């Protein structure tokens, strides 16, 4: 769901950090 | 589904700048 989470509505840098290693 | 295709190109780029030295794995799913 990265895509469903971020392509349907905008993601913040901060939600983005969660897909980091 | 060139649309998700367009979108993940920009997402991996935001991820590259956000994860920095840590990396990230990019799954087009789950
Ligand atoms: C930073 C960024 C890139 C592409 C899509 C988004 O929801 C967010």
């Amino acid at each position: 769901g990265i895509v469903e989470q971020c392509c349907t509505s905008i993601c913040s840098l901060y939600q983005l950090e969660n897909y980091c290693n | 589904f060139v649309n998700q295709h367009l979108c993940g190109s920009h997402l991996v780029e935001a991820l590259y700048l956000v994860c920095g030295e840590r990396g990230f794995f990019y799954t087009p799913k789950a």
